This record gives C-alpha cells, structure tokens and sequence, in this order.
C-alpha cells in the first residue's frame, strides 16, 4: 500500500514513494490585487431594520462571516434537552450607556457577562450547566458634522486582559466579570504593591490592548470602524466561539468587545465635549442545558 | 537479515526532518474536531489583513496611541511632506511591529505587491486634496512634491472619499527581497503631500488624525521560515 | 437526538495488557570469583508476582491465554574508582524450563545451551527482546488455583501428602539463568537486568474484583493494610 | 547492501511499541483454547457490572460490612437529606473504589452516563416514597428537597418497588471528563431524600437498610491508560 | 504477502502495511442505555418446578449464561471411556441447615468439596481419577412479612480464601475441605500465632470478601440476592468453568460459594431470631474418568 | 544530586514556540516530541562511568508520582514509558490530538471556579484563565542505572 | 538511504534465531546424497521403539544385566506385587534411561499413550498367568491383587503368549505432563501380580526371568526442547 | 521472488514473508496405536527355505526395511568395470560354532572381517581396492522344552567398540579385526596398566553394550530374539550401510553382530549346560572394485 506523489521539481539536472508503518496515524509523518484570499478573516459585511424579539434597531460585519447557528446534532455534546428560549432571551438588551471624552482611553465589556442580569438571559444562564449563544452587538454614537473622532469597535474571541500586580493570573472572579458596566482601559501600566489587601484587578493598557500585543493588530480581530464624519453606528454579529459546542457561561466568556478612540473626540474650540457611547446586545440562538438551582455568584 | 549500509546521516537529528515515529498512546480515541468559526490555513492569509501603521515614531508619541496618529490642519498650501516611509514592510521600525511586518520576521524572503490604506478622521465640513507618492530606488528619495509627483501616486480627496487606497505594485530587480535593511534590495520610498490645502469653515476644528494602513495583496509570497528578532527570553 | 461516535478502542483487553512492565530486577556482577560477597551469576524464577502493578491488572480476571513479549534493559556501573577500568561486557540470559540442569558455577557446562534458548547482550546495545507463544499445559492460564497438588490420603503420616494450598505446576516456567561472559577486569563491575513483561494476542475469562488491600505472598493472603477505604460523611457532598 | 539512514528514535524502547521480535521457542505447538464461560473483550464490559457503593463512610462504619448501608426510619418527614455524592467516579471516595471507579482509575478521561441502583432491605410491610436527585454543577450544592428537585429527579416507591433505578445523562462543557478531582470538569451532585416518609405498621422494624449499586452505560467510555493509585509495592 | 490496514486518523492535516518476518505467529505485532453491552456478564436469568433425577425443587440465574454441558469430542484430553452416573449422581442433595442471626457475618462452601459424602456422586468422585459436573444451587431462607434483611449469594470460580498465619499458602487440605458443613465468614482478621500447633486454617474476613477484595465488588460473580420482603430462594446455575475440560475433583475446587448478609436480620422488636438457610445443590452433566482403586483422603 | 526530574508538560517554558502557537486562539494537532540527551562527569577524580540509560515515564494527571528515583512507580505497568541509551540517536515518539475540547485552547477568558454568594473569599477562588484544559500531566525522568563512584 | 529505525533487539543473538548468513565457501560443489538406509525425520520416531526396561535396579543388579530381569517362581499363589513402577517415563529411575526417557529428558512436557510389553523367557513346559495393571493417579497406589484389579489392566497367559503388551491410555487432567517429578502431573502407577501362579513340571528351572520394554504410541508429543541432565561435562 | 508462508497461530488475539538474498543454499534459513510411525526403525520382518549359491538354510528382520542392493549407476563413485564374483562369493558361510553357558556375557563379529577368509569372498575383498556387500546372517540354536533363556542378536552399523587403556582409540588392527573367531563381551571393564607390551584390546562391557551406551537401549538396531521357548534361530536381512557407496573392507567394517544372552540359560537342576551357537552368514550383492595385487594384512 504505498503512497506515491509528485515532487516539485526546482534546480533541474520526479515522484517519491512514502509508506506508513504504524497503525496510528499520529505516527505519520506531514504529507504538506485587492481580492482577499481569507475572506472570511477580513471582517465580511452582511452583504435598514434589525428586529429581534420585541425590540427593533433603525456598517454590519459578521464575525468570520459565520452566522450565529444552534448546535448540528451531530456535535452535540451533552444528552439532555436543550433548552431554548427564543423571543423570551434573544432580544436587544441596551446596557449603561458611557460617555466619550476627549481624554477616554477605551472601554471593555465581556460576553454573556454585560448580559448576566439582562431579564430572561440572565435568569436562563444562572438556571443552567451549560449555556451557549451568538450575539449582535449596536454600538451607537452620534455627533454633528462639525465633530470629528473615530472609533474602533473590536470583538476579541477569549479575550484575555492582563493583571496589575506581579502575581500572574491573579485577576479574581468579580473583578473579571463586572457586568454591563465594563471596564476601562488605561493608558500606563501601574503596579498594584498593596500586599495587603491587594486590588486583583485588570490594568488593561490601551496601545498594548490590554493583552501585551500592539492595538494597531487588534485589526486582525472581527471589527469594525465608527468614523463621526461618515457613520453614526456600528454592527457586529458574532457567532458563537469556542474550542466546545458549549460550555459554562458563568465560568467563561466567549467574546470581548473593547472600544478604542482611534482618533481623539474634538468640536469646534470647546475643549469641553462629550458625547455618549450606547451599547445594544442582542443574544442569537441561545441554547442551555442541565437545568437546575440558580446559580449566585459571589459580588463585590 | 537483507543486507544494509548505513549512508551518511544516519543518527542525526534535523529540527526540520519528516520521519515517522512510534505512537505513546496507542488506539487513543481522539475527539473529533468541531465546525470553528475562523480557520486559518495560510500566514500570508493573516499578513492579507489591515494593520494601522505606527507613523508618529516620535519621541513622545512612541508607545503610546498617538503613534498612530498624523496630525494634518488646515495651513497654507505647501510642497513639504506629511509623512515619510521606506518600502522595507520587515525593517522599517513603522512597519516592522505591523501584523504584516510580524509575519515577514518570521521569513527570509518576500514578494508582492502591498496595499496602503488612508483614513481621515476630521470632520465631515472639512475638505481637502492629497498626494500618495510611492517612488522606486535609485534617486534621490523625494524631498517636495515636485519629486514625489513623477513617481507613482495617487491624489486623494479626502471631501469625497474618507479612506484612499494606494497599492505599491512589486518591482524589483531580484525576484525577491530580504527582510532586513539591505541596499542591494531596498525598497523605494513612499510620501504624502498637500495637494490642495485642507479647508475648514469656522465653528471647525483645524487640526486633525489620518490613521495609516498596511496590507499584503493577493500576489504576496515569503521564503526560508526563520527565527524573528521580534521575541526574546532572557535567562 | 445525539449522535454518539466514542469508540472504547483503548479499554479493550488488549489495549489495556499492551505495555512493558517491570516484573523483575536480576542483580549480576563481574568480578575476581575469589571474591565471595560477588554473585557471578543470578537465576530467577519465571513469574509475575514479584512486582504488584501488572499481577493487580492480570488478577482481574481468573483464566488467560496470551504470548508474551520480554524486553530485557540492561544497565551497569562500577563499584570502584580505582582498580582500573573495563571493557564492554556480554550477558548471556539462558532459559532453563523445568528439569533442565541449573547452574551452580557461572562458568559451568550449563552455559554451553546446546538446547536451552540463550540470548547473548551486548552492553550499549538497544534492550533485548524476545517474544514465547503461550506455553500452558492447560487451556488458559490459571490466575486462581482453588486446591492443591497432592491429596493426603488417610493412614499417611502429617509430613505426608502436604503441598500449600493454591501451589500447581501450572505455573511452573522454569527460570532465568543470567551471567556476564566477560572474564573478570581488575575492577569490579556490577549490572541489574531489568525484564517488562507484554501479554499480546490477549483472552481472558472470568472477571474478579481487584485487589483492594496489599499483597502478602503468592496467594491471596493480607496482613496489614485492611482499612483501605477514607472517612467520609454520608450526607457531605 | 542496501543504503539506509537511522531517522532518529533508533535503538529505542517505548513500553508502548508494537514490534515483531523473534520466538525463544520455535515450533511450539501450543494447546489448544476450549470454550470457557465467562471471556471478556473490554473493560468497559466490567465497569457495566452494578457493584455496592460504600456510601456510609463514617468513622464507625468504614472498612466493615456496615458502610454498604443506609439507614432510613419512620421519623417525621423532613427535607433533609438521606445521603450525598459528587458526581466523581474515580475520586469520590464512595465511588472510587468501586468496579467502576477501579476501572477508572486505569484512565485519565471518561465519558457517558452513569446509572445508579438502590434497593430497599425493609420490611414488606414497610410503605414510603424518596427522591433521587441528581444536580448538574456550576450551582450551590442541593440543601434541602426544594433545591434537589429542581435538578433531574426521579421519585421511588419503595412499598410498590424494592428497586430504583436513575440514570444520570452525560451533560458536561468538556467531551471528557478527567479521573480526578478537577473543578473545571466536576459532574455535579446527587442526593436522596424523603418524599413522603417510611410508614411501618405495629410490630414491624422502625429502622431499615438501603443498598446502593453504581454502573456504567453503554454510552460509556475511557481514555488515555494510565497507572492506578489504588495499588503500591513498598521496597 | 503485504497486509495493508486502515488508520483511524484523528486530527487532520491513510492506510499503513505490515509484514510478518517470523515464522511463529508469537513473534508477530498486536493487531488490535440499560441494555448491558456483555449481557452474559450481568447474571443472566433462565428467561416454577426443577426436577433431577427423583428430586424436585418448587429468581434463578445462569452463571456466565452458559448452561451445563458435556464434553465435547473436540475437546476431549483423556482417551479413556467418559463415566456418566445420570440420574444417581445428578440429582438434589441437601447441605446441613445453617442458622442466620443477626450477628452472622456469612458462610461458604467449596464445589465439589461439598457433595463429597452425598450419595453416589461421592462414590463415582473418590473411584475416579477425573470428575467434570455443573450445579444447580438452590439458597433456601423464608420469613414474614414483618422480617427485613438481605442476603448475597454469590457463585466464584476459584474462590481462594486467605489464610490466617504469617505463612504464605499454609491451609492445609483438610480445613481447606470442610465438606458440607463449609465455614464462616469473620468480621475481623486474626492473626494466628501458635507457631507450635497452627491452625492452618483460612481467615476469611466479610469486608474483604476473604480474598483482599471490597465486598462490594462481589458483585461482579455471578450472584443473587435474597431480599426478605420479595423473594424466598435464589437459583445458580452454575457451567463448569477451569482452564482444563476435566481435573481431580478431590484436588481442585471448580467453584465456591459465598452467603453475605448484605442487610441484617431483623423482625419486630425481638432482638434474639434466628431463621434457617438451607442449602439444595444438584450436580448436572456429571462425567467421570479413570476409573481405579477408591480415594480416602485424610480427615481432621 | 536530584537523581529523577519531574516536568509539567507545556509549551510555555520558552517564547519562540509559545508566540508562534498564540498567533492563534485555538489550535489542533498531533505532537511529535523529540529528547535529545547530554552527560558530562562533574569531577575528575572518583573513577569513571558505563554508559547510562534513561527512563522517561509519563504520568498522566492521577497517575502515581514517584518520590524516589528507585520507588514502585518506575514499573510503568500502565504509564507509557521510553528507556533512552547514551550515545544512541535522539529519541523520538508521536502522539495524537489529546484534548479534552474539540481544540487546545491557547487562550481561556475564565476561571474553573465559580465563587457562590455566601462562602469565604478562601473558597471558590482560581486562577484567572486557568483550566483543566492544558491539564497534560508530566514527564518524570531519572538514570537508571545505578551510581558510579563519579 | 532508506530511511530506517532500529527496533529494540537489534544486535541481540538468541540461539534459536532463524536468520541468513553469508557463506564462507561461496559456489561450493556439495557432495550429492546417497540413499542410506535408516534415515530418521522425527525424535518420537525413535520413542516409539521398544527398549528394555532396567526394572530390578537393586543395590547388587543395577548397573550389571540382571537389571533388565524379573524373577518368577512356581511358589503359592500370592496377591503381593511382582513389581511397582510410576508412570513418569521421564523421571522414574526405571524408566528415565530408557531410549523413551532418554528422548523425554530433552522436553519439558510429553504428552500421549505408552506401551509396555514383557516378554517371558522361561521354559515351554512353564505355565501360568500373570495380571498387569495400571491404576490412574490419585488414590492409594495398589498394594495387593485386589485394589490394582479395580484400575485398568490386562490378563496375561504366559503358557499361550510369550509376549503381552498393555498400554497405558492418556489420562490426565492437563494437557501435557512435566518431564520430572511433580504431583500436580503425576501420572499414575503400574503393577504386575500372579493371576494364577506359574507351575512347572519336575526336571524343569522352577526359576525364570521375564524382561520389560517400553515405547511410546503414535499419538505421543512432547514439548519445549531443553538441555538434558544425563551428560554433564566436568572442566 | 518473495515466499509467503503461512503461520499456526496459537493464542490469538496470518502469512510471513521470506526472501533469500545470498545466491548460495548454505545461507538460506531454516523452513521448517499400535501402529509404529516409523515402521522401519521397528526391525520389519520379511513379510521356510533360504537358497544362495550352492547353500541352503531351513524370525527374519530386514534392517530398516532395505534389501541388498546393487549400487546404482546414478550413485556409482568409481568408474572402474565393477566385479561381481555372484554366487562364488554369494553363499553360506559358517563360523566357528561357539557355546552359551550360565556365564556367558556375549560374543560380538565384525562384517566383513568375519568373512575374510571365506572361500572366494575372501580372495576378492583382499584382492581388490573397493568392496561392497549386504549380508545375510542366520543365528542358529536349539535346545529341549525344558530349557530357558534368551539371546539378543544385534546388527549395528559403525559398531565401535571401546578400548581397554587410558590412551584414546589405542586397539590395534589386529585386535579390532579378530576373524571368525570374533570377541566376547565381559561384565566388568578392566583397565590395561601394562605401559611396557599393552594389550591394545577392546574391553567391551556388557551393560554398556562395548560403547558407553546402555544395553537395554540396543533394541534400536535392527534385532531379533531367540527365546528358547518359542524360536530356534534368528534371520537378520542388513544392507550395505556406510556414508559411501562403496569403501575399503581391510580397513572399514561396515557391520557388527552382537549376541548377548538376555536371560541366563538355564537348565532342570544341571548347574553344567551348554548349548553350541552357530552363525551362518551370507554375503549378497557383492561387487568389487580396484583389482590389483593382493593385500595380507599383519597378523598377531
Ligand atoms: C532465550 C533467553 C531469553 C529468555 C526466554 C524466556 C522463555 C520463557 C518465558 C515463558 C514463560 C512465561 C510464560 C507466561 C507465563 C505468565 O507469567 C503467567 N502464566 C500468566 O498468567
Ligand atoms: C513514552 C514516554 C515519553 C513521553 C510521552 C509523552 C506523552 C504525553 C505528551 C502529550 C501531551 C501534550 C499534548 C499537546 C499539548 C500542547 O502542549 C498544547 N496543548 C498545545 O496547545
């Protein structure tokens, strides 16, 4: 049972033969314009009126250019019923909103966590094990056309931020989730040395997006610009990420949304302006098993 | 048993060999894989991505975010550049740390054409005309408009279009280029310039961001996996 | 409705009986025969019940039937730094079955193996290794003997007709006969012959609870540690 | 000869290869098999055999007949509970070392249901109804009636059966779980508890045994053999 | 003679061939819901009035699920004409009465060890060199409705009991062969220190099912329970089962059989009741060879 | 002298592979491990040595961990386990796709705990972003030879 | 070359290999095979040859002739054994350096039936008849005419027949029996008794000698090669 | 050009490949009731009147079942015109008649030394380089219904003899080829301490049958028994048996004839018995090559 393919031939003066020899295969040895050839990595358009539940919503990326979708029986993990509360839990939530100042470093949110007390979806993940769900995430900011400031809205799969103290991975559980009131970045790391009682907290520095790695690449990640002069919103819908069908919601967070002044807000001569940010979530295809007593997590 | 002879090279080990080798764990019963959002099967696939470009290398804008911030405001007509690059996407210290720049340190050569992308982030009252100037080696690298305008160049109205494109097509004399700072392959020279003049009305901010953009094109090969400079482990 | 494609490939008898393990450590040195506190050759006798790990996993069943593949991993040291140094040594590793005569001398007529299967090592070399067919007088091997080899009959004095109870030729192998072929250098040297045991082509019958407290013995006796299981409280998660 | 080159893992030995090595004893000629009852072609087979579980594991009972046995009476109904257990079938010390958990403790992953057995020693006269729970994890441990029924339950009647089966489905975040105490792969809870209470008539025992009997299903299955912790050899 | 077999490849970037280079196949490399996957493992029932011989017996399991059978031709080691009593050997025989309390602990027998004295199966088992026979055991224990408690029967092939000295293997023959009476189970392990005149005699403790095992696990025999308040009796059927198809019966015992009180007696409000066990073993298939001068092993 | 040498098995040790592996969020492969072996005498004096053999157990997380150079767990009835011999080639295996997941995760924005309403800030506490996930157990390694007088 | 990985026995020698070499007298002319007459293909081809039993191995016979005699008389008739042998062909002293034994002690098991034969050698006018038995193992060895006539045996007429031959049937509860000495294998014991008792007429030796052979069947195998303990080599 | 045989599998869980890569044979590896197997190494009889020449004789065993035979033109080393004297040379001889008393340990001939000086047989076998002949030997003796023994008549191929000194293979020529005359076994072995005038004798002991070997064993030759009782003679049928075609008869004997009494003669009451053994042996397919001068052997 041999295997014979063709060379690439280079330096000329054509085939080789390759044999397996063991019965795994882990054993093998490798057998190896403006056009994007990944297009799916260069934040596809969904290319109006966006109605989910009861709610209506009047510059759209898809993740990946992956649709939010329920789980294929054929990878399903768990053998229980799902449970999916369609209109009930997949309707837009709009969080706090935050107000955008000429001295803002960014903000940050975590998903589901922004939605764990966000009606029926909350109560649903902290009834269940196991919960899932896509997203389609409105950011919302507009300003006269005599403002000037862009934005760069990012959705980061496992979005890791970095701590504040020289002990690693010392973040605790409540500063990590705080819900839809986010997080801000900083624009200096500062080292907590309360030994204490120390903070546990995030120090997510802005032009190293709060990961160690330049903010400028954070463009690899599904994004999308909010120029003043051009749109006043941003769109993105994300699919749901991970390396399982589904997982914990209170344990992990499948998506992060960090919002970068990519050009700082300016008006006219007042130095004194500011403008909201207003943020309006909306769970996809939400599916959750093992139901049983409500969960409660510790707080503050 | 069959007769054998041990040709030269036997019992060494190559770091980049392709050999077979027992199993550990045999007859694991591996988890089958799932339908991820997001697969990558080429680097040049994530090097074809939009990166901003740290322009602004100054020394109080390095390392912070206004180094990707070009300052343009609305002052008379002049023939001075914006801003000034070299075409070495590997070595020049504003393109090095771009995911393409990341992704060309880990190769010994390269190719292809690259793609520049202008965004302008005034405000919608403000208008204005600009010259994108990419110039092949060998002269004089531009110094004024009148230098940068016989190259290649686009003109760019920011009034119109908030984003300009300018792609830098591949023209070398070798087939491909190093990515380090080399002489014999340099680049060329890449330039923007005041066309008209921005133009603001009053009630109108004066000063504002262009942000830079770098991408590889379709057309976009490296060579010869290496080592980057990029990374370190001390101890 | 799931679509459930796990596969118990790696719980299957032989998957699970698929490794090396150590039954025995023959201890061997070369060395001056003057000297008498040096064991110039050693022998052991055939079994898996020197070590506990491959006998717990064996004894989970009552009957077996499989080959047997044995590896041999040899290592050596000195035991002096002066006296001088040592050339490479050869360990012969003569299987003496039951009744074949058995070394007294390590340099004896024994070693000539004209019938006995003899494995020559060469120290440096990759682990020997050998594979034997099943080679029970019975249809399968007996993990458990619940009886004896002799009956006492009736009339016969007590130290008549007595054997230990479980005992049976069918586990009787024979032995291992192992002695380094190297004359002695002035230095002495000492070597350890480590032997792993794999069934392969593995059936088994009669599945039995494992062992729960340590071993005491060829048999199934215990003595000491008979409180295996911890404290716990009914009603504590 | 024939040129060949040594790839390296030459000369070797995984305990875990599969070679062909010569035969000591050429030309055995090997005893036939005959049919024995009783062959085995899987683990898995064994670790589907109900075994008692070791639940009443208190200082006075461990290590002795008593510890397979719980004690229920005729008291008041209360919501407390009757008996508790983590959803670990290798480290829970109640499940550990069972067939089951024995067997488990060979692997390093599992997956599948389980299926948990009790039987009721009592009397014939002897009337009742309990719950048996079972609780997904991530939530507070079940308290009382009222929490344990919201997860998966099943309501056994003793006086019209001896037996009860429950069947806790596979729900996990992971494709498998690991054989020792992990909180990111933990299974959840079980617990029983009163129903109604255990009604007796006069002259009848107020105070009676359950058994408790632990299994795998056919959905089950392991990973990864590994050395178990349940056996040592000292020296 | 290339054998070429196909991998089960897991992680994607596929068949590997094997040749024997050894004339001995020893020398070749390893190859490789409710419903119960080895139905024959979980005590299979025969799924009333069992008559054998001139006996008959008005919850019965089938060890292994493999009935009693002859031997056949193809697998027949003696050469010399097979003795069949039939029906004068393979018929019920009752074991003395047992009496179980509340504090019993268990009791055992061994098979054939005891049907040793029962008839004329003793007579052909002594005569002959080599006996075979399957059994019928029938565990007899009937109470009121107003008793509780629980008894495990449980049929080991090689049930080897653990002694009760620092002497490995040290049960001399005649405790090892008690006969009908059989023994009992202890709740603790004593040590037996008379290093003048031993005992020589098993200890078997509950717990450790007298074999370093969990009592739990016992289980995994092929068993039946006798729970008082569902059913009187319990039936084992038990196939011949050894690694020969013919041995010494007076040397080897094919089987043993343990009782465990699994939930202990208990009735009313009577601390002193006692109710009997009674034993009903039938041999089946009995078949006999070498035929000599009668056996009379020693006794005490 | 530490005569054996437990590991816990990882890619993070060192930066060049751990920054090529995170260009990516989730990762799946087998892993082909190579063991490459080097002695040298610590003394001049004291005599010399034979050539030595190394054994590599791994310990999958539950397996016994050896405490001993020389304790029972070296039997490796279970653990897969490679005897190197100094001088030979550098030793080689393979390995399949191990994980847990349907991928290895080089990120987890998580924890494996969950800390509940009512408990001390001692309980529920883990470590932000660790998971059983890149739980791969160890390699434990030691000489098996007994020590020359060097 | 090839790329190749040495498995673990490489540079081993096991005496019973079965490899190729190369020839050290390359295109040797062999000389061509004759038909000789009494060419052996199979060691139980020549232990199924009748060889004389060394039965009366007393202090002053063994090593002289009179060890292959048996001697009867015209005595009474008595049931007290003529002669005991154990059926360990092997280990029996009597039978061990038989050409049987002598096969045998080079195999560690044997299998199959045997076959005695004894031929008397008195004078023709003697008369008589003789019973030869073989009991299986297990009971008390036959001490009288009575018990070993409950066993197998044959009635033998030395004034019909000078020669009778008995076989031992296979009869064991193993497959094969060991080569030496061991209960769990024992194989039995053989006797020979006076049926009637031998009568002569007058002028006629009241004395005579029978002799003993014994071969192995066509179903005989043995098992295991291995070095025998009848030759030994001193320095 | 690969062989693919096939493998017994014993316990399993099938074909092996072999190729020869050394062009010579010597390289290659290994391949691999009453009823007797080997039917010829039982001493076969011929299944009356024996006539040969002018000589006429009125139990018979064929050694290895093989008559005399004339050499074939296919295994014919000398290429010289073979003589065959026929029935000049072809005929009964009879020896010198030797008598069997109580004490007799054995007698022992060698073939062809006993014939040397028989007739025309002789003058051949001394005339000529090359000599080949099977035999015929007819061992005859009678006695009353009233007397009892046995002798053992054996024909061994190579019958080599021991010797009677500390020196190794020290029997002279003129001992080792004694005539018709032949030897006698003794019962014990005597060692030779004359180092001045050594006998240079045999010392065949009986037991050991002249050759370190047991006697009782010596029933694997080709053999016949007289027993008084039953037979008054014995016929032995030997073919020519060498490692050669044809050889030298002065200086190899290709047989040897071993009569040992069995079992002692006896006799009524007389202590003093003796009863004479003749042997008549026949050469048969004689040929002859080499024919020169004629050889005479030292005598004494
Ligand atoms: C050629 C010299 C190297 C040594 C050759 C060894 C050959 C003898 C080994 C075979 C004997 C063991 C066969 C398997 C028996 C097992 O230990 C138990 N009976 C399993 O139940
Ligand atoms: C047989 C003894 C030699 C050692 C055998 C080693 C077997 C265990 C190695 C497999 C565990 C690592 C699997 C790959 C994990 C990677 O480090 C990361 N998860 C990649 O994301």
């Amino acid at each position: 049972g041999a295997q014979v393919s063709s060379q690439k031939v280079g330096a000329h003066e054509i085939n080789y033969t390759t044999i397996n020899y063991y019965r795994d295969s882990a054993s093998n040895a490798a057998s190896k314009d403006f056009a994007q050839d990944p297009s799916k990595f260069t934040e596809p358009v969904k290319d109006m009126q966006l109605t989910l539940g009861n709610s209506t919503i009047t510059n759209s990326v898809v993740a990946y250019g992956r649709w939010p979708e329920y789980i294929k029986d054929s990878e399903a993990n768990p053998v229980d019923q799902p449970t999916e509360p369609a209109v009930a839990a997949c309707r837009f939530y709009t969080l706090d909103t935050v107000t955008w100042r000429k001295e803002s470093r960014g903000w940050w949110w975590k998903l589901p966590d922004a939605l764990k007390d966000m009606g029926l979806f909350g109560q649903n993940m902290f009834y269940h094990y196991l919960g899932r769900a896509g997203y389609t995430v409105h950011v919302q900011c507009n300003a006269s056309k005599f403002h000037q400031g862009a934005l760069g809205v990012f959705a980061v799969p496992e979005m890791c931020l970095a701590g504040d103290s020289t002990t690693h991975m010392f973040t605790k559980y409540e500063n990590a989730n705080p819900g839809e009131k986010g997080g801000e970045f900083k624009g200096s790391f500062t080292l907590d040395t309360n030994a204490t009682n120390p903070a546990r907290n995030f120090c997510p520095v802005d032009y190293l997006f709060g990961s160690g790695v330049l903010a400028g690449n954070a463009f690899v990640y599904p994004h999308q610009i909010i120029n003043l002069r051009t749109n006043n919103c941003a769109t993105l819908v994300l699919p749901y990420v991970n390396s399982l069908s589904i997982d914990s919601m209170t344990k992990h967070n499948n998506w992060g949304i960090a919002i970068l002044p990519l050009a700082p807000l300016d008006f006219a001569t007042e130095s004194s302006t500011e403008i909201p940010i207003t943020l309006t979530i909306a769970p996809m295809c939400c599916e959750f098993n093992g139901l049983r007593n409500i969960t409660v997590p510790r707080t503050q | 048993g069959l007769p054998v002879l041990n040709t030269p090279g036997s019992n060494q080990y190559l770091t980049a060999d392709n050999y077979q080798s027992p199993c550990a764990i045999p007859e694991f019963d591996v988890t089958p894989p799932i339908d991820i959002p997001g697969e990558v099967r080429n680097m040049m696939e994530l090097a074809e991505i939009d990166t901003m470009i740290p322009l602004n290398l100054t020394n109080q804008r390095k390392n912070t975010m206004d180094m990707y911030r070009v300052e343009l405001n609305d002052a008379a007509h002049s023939d001075t550049p914006i801003l000034c690059l070299s075409l070495s996407p590997a070595s020049d210290p504003r393109l090095a740390h771009t995911m393409l720049g990341e992704i060309l340190n880990y190769y010994t050569h390269w190719a292809g054409s690259l793609k520049f992308t202008f965004l302008f982030c005034g405000s919608m009252m403000a208008t204005g005309k600009l010259l994108v100037s990419y110039a092949p080696p060998g002269a004089e690298a531009p110094k004024s408009r009148k230098e940068a305008m016989l190259g290649t160049h686009v003109i760019w109205d920011i009034g119109l279009q908030s984003s300009c494109t300018m792609v830098v097509p591949w023209i070398s004399n070798t087939t491909y280029r190093l990515t380090i700072n080399d002489s014999f392959t340099e680049g060329g020279y890449i330039s923007m310039f005041y066309q008209t003049r921005v133009v603001v009305p009053l009630s109108t901010p004066r000063k504002m961001d262009i942000l830079g953009f770098v991408s590889a094109c379709n057309d976009f090969s490296v060579r010869l996996l290496r080592d980057t400079t990029h990374i370190s482990q001390e101890a | 409705h799931v679509i459930q494609k796990r596969t118990r490939s790696e719980s299957t008898v032989e998957s699970f009986f698929a490794r090396g393990a150590c039954v025995a450590i023959i201890e061997v040195d070369n060395d001056a025969p003057t000297k008498r506190a040096s064991k110039l050759f050693s022998i052991w006798k055939i079994t898996y019940k020197d070590t506990v790990q491959l006998r717990r996993k064996l004894e989970f069943f009552t009957y077996s039937r499989f080959d047997m593949e044995l590896t041999f991993v040899v290592t050596s040291n000195y035991t002096d730094a002066n006296n001088g140094h040592a050339l490479n040594q050869v360990y012969q590793i003569m299987y003496i079955p039951p009744g074949a005569p058995i070394p007294g001398k390590w340099n004896d007529y024994t070693w000539q193996t004209s019938s006995n299967p003899s494995l020559f090592y060469t120290y440096g070399a990759p682990p020997a290794r050998i594979s034997v067919p099943y080679v029970g007088i019975a249809n399968a091997y007996s993990h458990f003997y619940d009886g004896f080899a002799k009956v006492p009959l009736a009339g016969q004095a007590s130290t008549e007709g007595d054997s230990l109870y479980g005992a049976a030729s069918l586990n009787d192998f024979g032995s291992l006969a192992v002695r380094v072929v190297n004359d002695h250098n002035p230095t002495k040297l000492t070597s350890k012959i480590r032997v792993y045991m794999k069934p392969k082509h593995v059936r088994v019958w009669c599945p039995r609870p494992p062992r729960a407290v340590p071993y005491y013995g060829p048999g199934v006796d215990y003595k000491d540690g008979l409180a295996p299981l911890p404290e716990k409280g009914l009603t504590t998660y």
